[PDB]
């Protein structure tokens, strides 16, 4: 499963359903606090749809669980993540990911 | 360490007799002019008549009425008796002893701050 | 195995200048409470979460620096075992964030008020936000040192300090028994916001380099008087003390007569009536007896101190005019005598010092008995609350109370002089006193005529001159052959020894240092005038070999400031035209576009490898045999010699062992146990002749910088974070520390020099999370349990008292796997012990060089008023790139590699490998390299 913990209050009562675009500003790291994604250095928000399964299922469920303008820490287990496959040179074949996500500008 | 345990000043009607026993237990040095302070609830603190070793009493503006204050230096005890209860006499009453004799200190600030303030009691007038 | 790089922020720290604590017999209060409110916060500015933490800190260890430091950098409150913080979601201690189930569960935001309360009786720090208490509390921490409020923040945050009632007003009522922090201000000083520690300051002419600052200790508030009543002086007590009492009575009555005080047979202060009203004091009076105690105690204290009492020409005192009369005395009083001994004999400086120490002792005894009663210190007098603003020690007292306690003693001493008295008057901290600043080793000059200037703003102990690139940070300037320096506090030229030269300087005087490498000469000019040697030579030093080069250098003592001007701008150079301009001397760094970077000797102890040329210690790598495992033995080269040093030694192993991420439980040795076990073995053998009471065996964490030379097992840092539910009952209690060792004396107490060596083994389990200790095959009662994701280094603390001391034995036991498997991944399943070259013994070193940042955070602090209190704001971004060493769990500035010539080469080859792996159109690996090196780092 995916665990969600709030960090800052959000707008609330605005959860993206299937079929919208969403822009997020996220930072993702290993279980041992090893940063390997940060959308802030690229200075562009990550754009993704819901229902196309382009992003991993854990990230999609975590993003759809929270509301607009909310900052949330999402812990994704390797089962709902790459897990054994991982990423050569990026992610070990067994790791639990922690991603902080600030959903904004729902469309 | 010298502690002044004071018991008395019970609550009775006007005109009654109240006996207050103050006993100072501690070091054998500097036991003189052990006297009394009063403080009304929410009002300024005043100095009641203070007896010194040798039976000398220093009075003030609040000694009006029927006071009698006697002391014994053998056990450092004071038996203060009040016979004139007034509605304005309700206050917390503290018994304070110090090295300073006859309300005088030839040092200055040090011995002035050199006071042994013991526990106190409550005096209430109906 | 590869250095990491990332961009971090600059974090600064501000305290409220209120130090509190407790000790045996202290005059302070054990409960405190303060308030901080937040006005403006700009989250995610400069692509990084804004830092903001509020809490307490300890004076002894909390010394943050602008650089990276531990972790990934940006250390604030709670990133050390000396501070505890709260950022809104977690409680910070030991660089570990533990979430708290607060009612709000949100990060610090504008219009947020945080109340912090500290209890010293039972050590506990608690926080609450907007009236909502947090569930977690810190407990059972070390009570050494003093505590002060502290806030750590990055750029883009504005806060206000509601310190008591004078400066700001509390938004919420304090808990009962908790005094506001405004009551703990010392009488000598006023409230003022200031940083914790600094090595530089902004000034009118330019940056002012500052040195160490003296700090009060928790034992400075206790009174330590001398028992003077024990000594008796009957020859004075018989007659001299009543003469003193007579004149004291004279002065006493003179005061009343000068005052409105009237004469009245019974003491009536209301009508100002004189209880005695007699010129000659009536001796039978107990008040007169108490004045005899006056004189007696004064004489006893005088004899107890170094004073020698006596009588010399008392008939002379009787002969002079003792009965001086002003004719203004009251008609009840007689002729009050004024000896006027000041005219006959004035008070000597020694005499006024004697008066001062007598007054100090008289106040110290009173402070001691007030402490015995149970009084405390407060900025506002409160008799019912047992608070007195004058029970601080005499050194801490203000000058008004000093003169009030000194006037009568001055009169008494004048009387004594008139009577003719013949009284006559009777390792780690070393680095914390001197801070050395020097230029970078890339600016060394080997030819020409160079000139630079230094300004002594504060008259004190500073040493300015030229130094060699090899100059060590521990040694003082000039004590070796690596520095030609001048000390203007005493007028001494210093090089491999001190010799008088020149004259001492004053405040504001500028000294110009000029080096001539063509003539091999050094010249020091004070205010444009060349300092003169005793022989008559203008050159302070001569016949100087060029060698490898020279650099400007300066050293400052405690509480000293100085302005160093290399000479980038000629218009800012003073006295250069007076001396040096027409002599062919050029200002240092004249055509340089950017200011010269400087290095300072940081005083943070760290573990470094044992050098092979160390004259006192030697480490041998003994191989393994049929019945002996590999071992590293320590020996003393200079033991039993006149020129030998013996002191505590802190040693560790260079490689750590790391626990599992999740604690999933868990002769002839059986292979299933061999390849299914998780415990590891590690032993230390103390040789015969070395006292077992002077060795400590165990493990250490990466954050251990305590170089105390009197180390005891009770001096280790320890804290307990307790998390409770809403009802208050705790569901979590986690211990945090940095040293898990045992004491060798415990095993030897149960039983002079013994022939048998002492073998102590430390069993570790990386799955359960526990480590145990055994001695000579006997199970001990010492156990420890630690949290996951913790890496520990084997370590020993030893006091050498023998030629051969200790031996690190790295082998295996029955059904137990050795430390090589735990340390190395490639040998994870190898039961055979081994010692690869990487494994090594490292020693703790007190001082090391560090690089000062080029730019610093600009923090603006002031006070808005009594309604709003003090305000702090910082709004200018400032970032830096950090280089992180993985195994040691600490980072450093990427620009520090200009002097680290090995790490620079390794990182350059790492970058070359990074290019090589993605070379020739390997886009699948080029994508992966972005997670390691990113666009922001590349552009920066």
């Amino acid at each position: 499963g995916v665990e969600i913990e709030t960090i800052s209050p959000g707008d609330g009562r605005t959860f993206p359903k299937k079929g919208q675009t969403c822009v997020v500003h996220y930072t993702g790291m290993l279980q041992n606090g090893k940063k390997f994604d940060s959308s802030r250095d690229r200075n562009k928000p990550f754009k993704f749809r819901i229902g196309k399964q382009e992003v991993i299922k854990g990230f999609e469920e975590g993003a759809a669980q929270m509301s607009l303008g909310q900052r949330a820490k999402l812990t994704c287990t390797p089962d709902v993540a790459y897990g054994a496959t991982g990423h050569p040179g990026v992610i070990p074949p067994n790791a639990t990911l922690i991603f902080d996500v600030e959903l904004l500008n729902l469309e | 360490q010298v502690q002044l345990q004071e018991s008395g000043g019970g609550l009775m009607q006007a005109g009654g007799s109240l006996r207050l026993s103050c006993t100072a237990s501690g070091s054998i040095f500097s036991i003189n002019s052990m006297g009394w302070y009063r403080q009304a609830p929410g009002k300024q603190r005043e100095l009641v008549a203070t007896i010194t070793s040798g039976n000398s009493i220093n009075y003030a503006d609040s000694v009006k009425g029927r006071f009698t204050i006697s002391r014994d230096n053998a056990k450092n005890t004071v038996y203060l008796q009040m016979n004139s209860l007034k509605p304005e006499d309700t206050a917390v009453y503290y018994c304070n002893a110090d090295r300073v004799p006859n309300g005088y200190n030839p040092w200055g600030t040090p011995n002035d701050e050199y006071d042994y303030w013991g526990q106190g009691t409550q005096v209430t007038v109906s | 195995l590869l250095l990491q790089t990332n961009l971090i922020n600059y974090v600064t720290s501000i305290r409220p200048n209120i130090f509190v604590g407790r000790a045996e017999g202290s005059t302070q209060y054990g409960k405190w409470y303060f308030e901080v409110m937040v006005d403006e916060v700009v989250p995610f500015l400069t692509a990084q979460a804004t830092h903001l933490r509020v809490g307490w800190a300890l004076t002894e260890g909390y010394s943050p620096y602008p650089g990276g430091g531990e972790g990934w950098g940006g250390n604030g409150v709670g990133d050390d075992l000396y501070s505890y913080g709260f950022d809104g979601l977690h409680l910070w201690t030991g660089h570990v964030a533990r979430p708290v189930t607060s009612p709000g569960q949100h990060l610090l935001a504008p219009e947020d008020v945080v109340s912090c309360c500290l209890d010293l009786s039972v050590p506990s720090i608690s926080f609450r936000i907007n009236g909502c208490p947090v569930q977690g509390v810190f407990e059972a921490f070390n009570l050494d040192g003093l505590f002060f409020p502290v806030v750590s923040f990055s750029a883009g945050v504005k806060v206000r300090f509601l310190l008591g009632g004078r400066h700001g007003e509390f938004k919420f009522l304090p808990p009962p028994g908790y005094a506001p922090c405004h009551e703990a201000v010392l009488p000598r000083e006023r409230l003022r916001l200031e940083p914790i520690k600094e090595y530089r300051r902004e000034g009118p002419r330019g940056p002012h380099l500052v040195g160490p600052s003296r700090c009060l200790s928790h034992t400075d508030f206790v009174p330590c008087p001398v028992d003077t009543v024990q000594i008796v002086l009957p020859p004075h007590l018989e007659r001299i003390r009543e003469k003193l009492a007579e004149n004291i009575h004279e002065l006493w009555a003179l005061t009343r007569i000068e005052q409105g005080w009237t004469y009245g047979p019974v003491r009536d202060d209301n009508k100002r009536l004189h209880p005695c009203l007699v010129n000659f004091h009536s001796l039978p009076e107990p008040e007169r007896n108490y004045n005899l105690q006056m004189s007696g105690e004064t004489l006893k204290t005088l004899l107890a101190l170094g004073c020698h009492v006596g009588m010399a020409d008392e008939k002379a005192e009787d002969n002079l005019k003792k009965t001086k009369l002003p004719k203004t005395y009251m008609m009840s009083n007689g002729y009050k005598p004024a000896p006027l001994d000041l005219s006959h004999v004035r008070l000597t400086p020694a005499q006024t010092t004697l008066v001062d120490r007598l007054a100090e002792n008289g106040h110290n005894v009173w402070a001691r008995d007030r402490v015995a009663q149970g009084w405390s210190y407060s900025a506002v007098q409160d008799i019912p609350a047992r608070r007195n603003p004058r029970l601080v020690p005499y050194r801490l007292l203000d000058e008004a109370t000093k003169r009030s306690n000194r006037d009568s003693l001055c009169q008494a001493v004048r009387t004594l002089l008139g009577y003719g008295y013949n009284i006559e008057p009777p390792n780690q901290s070393r680095w914390d006193r001197v801070r050395i600043f020097r230029a970078e080793k890339s600016y060394t000059v080997q030819s020409g005529r160079w000139y630079f200037e230094f300004e002594a703003v504060t008259t004190g102990e500073m040493r300015v001159g030229w130094a060699r690139p090899e100059l060590r940070p521990d040694v003082e300037l000039g004590a070796d052959e690596l520095a030609y320096v001048f000390n203007g506090h005493r007028g001494q030229r210093w090089h491999l020894g001190s010799e008088p030269f020149g004259r001492p300087w004053q405040s504001g005087d500028v000294v110009g240092c000029m080096i001539d490498l063509t003539e091999n000469t050094i010249i020091f000019t004070l205010n444009g005038e060349v300092l003169m040697s005793d022989s008559g030579s203008e050159t302070a030093f001569r016949e100087i070999e060029i060698g490898d080069g020279f650099l400007p250098v300066c050293s400052l003592g405690p509480g000293q400031v100085g302005h160093l001007n290399l000479g980038q701008d000629v218009s800012s150079l003073r006295f250069f035209a007076i001396c040096g301009l027409q002599e062919g001397f050029e200002p240092f760094a004249i055509n340089m576009q950017r200011p010269v970077t400087t290095w300072f000797s940081k005083s943070l102890p760290q573990f470094e490898p044992v050098p092979p040329e160390h004259p006192h210690y030697e480490v041998a790598r003994m191989d393994g045999t049929v019945d002996t495992p590999p071992c590293l033995r320590l020996a003393h080269r200079t033991w039993g010699s006149q020129n030998s040093l013996v002191e505590m030694l802190f040693l560790r192993l260079s490689l750590p062992v790391q626990f599992h991420q999740h604690f999933r439980c868990t002769n002839r040795d059986d292979p299933e146990i061999i390849l299914n076990t998780t415990t590891y073995y590690y032993s230390v053998r103390v040789f015969a002749g070395q006292e077992p009471s002077c060795v400590w065996v165990g493990w250490v964490t990466p954050d251990y910088h305590q170089h105390d030379m009197n180390f005891d097992l009770s001096k280790v840092r320890a804290v307990t974070v307790t998390m409770g539910d809403e009802q208050g009952n705790v569901h979590s209690s986690l211990k945090c520390s940095n040293c898990y060792m045992v004491w060798g004396g415990d095993f030897v107490s149960p039983g002079r020099i013994s022939h048998t060596d002492l073998v102590i083994g430390c069993l570790v389990d990386l799955a359960t999370g526990l480590m145990t200790f055994t001695a000579n095959g006997k199970e001990s009662n010492t156990f420890f349990q630690v949290e996951p994701n913790t890496k520990l280094f084997p370590a020993v603390f030893v006091l050498p008292t023998h030629q051969n001391v200790i031996q690190f034995e790295l082998g295996k036991q029955k059904n137990i796997m050795p430390l090589s498997a735990a340390m190395f991944l490639s040998e994870r399943k190898n039961p055979a012990p081994q010692c690869p070259p990487r494994l090594e013994v490292q020693m703790l070193m007190p001082v090391s060089w560090s690089r000062m940042p080029n730019h610093f955070l600009q923090v603006e602090t002031r006070r808005a008023g009594e309604r709003l209190g003090w305000a702090v704001q910082c709004q200018d971004p400032l970032t830096m790139m950090a280089l992180h060493i993985p195994e040691e769990n600490r980072c450093m500035d990427i620009l520090e590699l200009s002097e680290r010539l090995d790490l620079q080469r390794f990182h350059s080859h790492t970058l070359r490998l990074y290019r090589a792996v993605c070379a020739l159109g390997n886009n699948r690996v080029a994508h992966a390299l972005c997670s390691h090196v990113d666009q922001a780092q590349l552009l920066h």
